[PDB]
């Protein structure tokens, strides 16, 4: 009151109420394993893109803007074609978790401004200020601070 | 000078060049393609008028049967009773026998090909059209659908565009799919 | 006269005659595993979506629109594909039950409003009410008096 | 393309339609948008794949 | 004035590009 003081005695003792604006701004401030290099990133399977996709053809676009007595609004092609793929592998004993677990953590990652595989602090606007969430430091005691006192009040 | 015809060379394809542009628009879009659908509606009249006071016959227990009294939509019931009279032109054409003298080949054709034809077009059937015209047929329930009353109505001389859902008879409780699908969790639930 | 004991009470003791408004209605709101929080939906194979479908050509319907002398109103490309998987998977032993045994159950929910895999409470317009209808929780007693009596008669 | 596809109602049996609207948009999205970091198809998948779209009929 | 040639103009195309495309789709799928 420095920055990892407030992680042991806010809990414990100290409101967000009662900081001054040089202190919510340095709790809001990326942490010291910010400007860490770490190398590696784990791959995962990236649910943002998506493999099945294809191209705007516009002559669907075209026949789908005359509104009207059709009957399918898409191609079909690719995303049949993957089904197929998935049928041939016989790869069962993983994936049967891989869609069932994976989507959960990618999908609360995506309220936080944290892409798939990022295991770093990913910024986050609330009002007028960024706050730097992490995977494990999600900072969620200050995003309920941030939304609920500064809705009409400013604090840099 | 040559100012004078300036002006008549300018205001020639002023007027006449959006005019002319206009025209092929309003003919091709207003008058070209309503005057066919008219003339294609028609060869749907002047042709199979004995096939479509079965056809309508029959589509009208399909839509009794798929829904099951809980209102139908009108607007998309006439847009899939177009395809069902596709299903009927492609079997009519497809037969040496009268409409009249044989009536159940004609539903082994046409409620085959629309369970063919919806299975090819429409994507998802929350509904169930693809899923309850398979079990109308593996199970046939179209057995009923040629009784006493609907044979009167198929032989008589009536336009196919008077054959409303009013006119048409109701089957019994125990010739409908509400029935016989209720009926398999009588049996496969309980054993 | 209170949710459960109608279900009860009014199988044995009373008829659904003499209920008011206020209880008619309440008995067509859903349960209490509604708003219970359920993940985990099973899968199981979806009659609703086809996938032997295809798009609209549109010169199959120009050409099936000037009706007259042709013979095959469909396209029999994606379905003869379809057909010939079957004939090359050779799966039999269940599947001879799966179009036959399972076909039944989705049908008969379309006739109460629930889809395919749909494990919930699922609404259902009868006259100017929504009734909630369940796998399980038919609630087909209900069906049966709020057509019959309420056909000229409003109970909210 | 899932009313032209129904002859139920849309008054009548509103959960059949989401079990259309939101299982063609899991797939109308899926062959159109490359990469989702918001997830559109990613979320519609669990909102089928676990049933949320109950409480979207209140 | 230039009002005068606005109507000869105008009544040109008012009546010959009708008939023309008439005849287009009469001896098209009526003579052809």
């Amino acid at each position: 009151a420095v920055k990892d003081i407030k992680k042991l005695i806010e809990e414990g003792i100290l409101d967000y109420e009662d900081l001054t604006e040089n202190e919510l701004r340095k709790l809001a401030k990326p942490d010291d394993n910010f400007y860490e290099l770490s190398p590696y990133a784990s791959d995962e399977k990236d649910l943002s893109l998506n493999e099945t996709s294809g191209l705007t053809n516009e002559q669907l676009k075209n026949f789908l803007g005359q509104n009207g007595t059709y009957h399918m609004s898409y191609d079909s092609k690719s995303i049949d074609y993957a089904k197929q793929k998935k049928s041939e592998k016989k790869e069962d004993q993983q994936e049967d978790d891989d869609g069932f677990y994976d989507a959960y953590k990618q999908i609360k990652n995506s309220y936080d401004g944290i892409p798939n595989n990022f295991n770093h602090e990913a910024p986050q606007l609330i009002g007028n200020n960024y706050v730097f969430t992490s995977i494990y430091d999600t900072k969620e005691n200050l995003i309920k601070f941030l939304k609920k006192n500064s809705e009409y009040d400013l604090y840099d | 000078g040559y100012g004078d015809l300036a002006a008549t060379s300018a205001l020639t394809t002023v007027i006449k060049d959006p005019i002319s542009l206009t025209i092929k628009d309003i003919y091709e879009h207003g008058v070209k393609n309503p005057f066919t659908k008219i003339i294609h509606k028609l060869k749907k009249f002047i042709r199979y008028r004995k096939v479509l006071r079965w056809s309508r016959m029959w589509w009208v227990l399909l839509v009794r049967e798929i829904v099951g009294d809980n209102t139908i939509e009108k607007k998309t019931e006439k847009a899939l009773r177009e395809i069902w009279d596709q299903c009927t032109i492609a079997v009519y054409n497809n037969t040496l026998n009268a409409v009249e003298s044989k009536p159940l080949l004609f539903l082994h054709g046409i409620l085959n090909e629309c369970r063919n034809n919806f299975a090819t077009k429409l994507r998802q059937d929350p509904s169930l059209i693809v899923a309850k015209i398979d079990q109308i047929i593996k199970s046939q329930i179209y057995r009923f659908w040629v009784s006493e009353p609907y044979l009167k109505i198929g032989r008589s001389h009536t336009l196919y565009t008077h054959i409303t859902p009013d006119a048409v008879p109701q089957l019994p409780k125990e010739c409908t799919l509400k029935h016989l699908s209720s009926y398999m969790e009588e049996k496969l639930k309980s054993m």
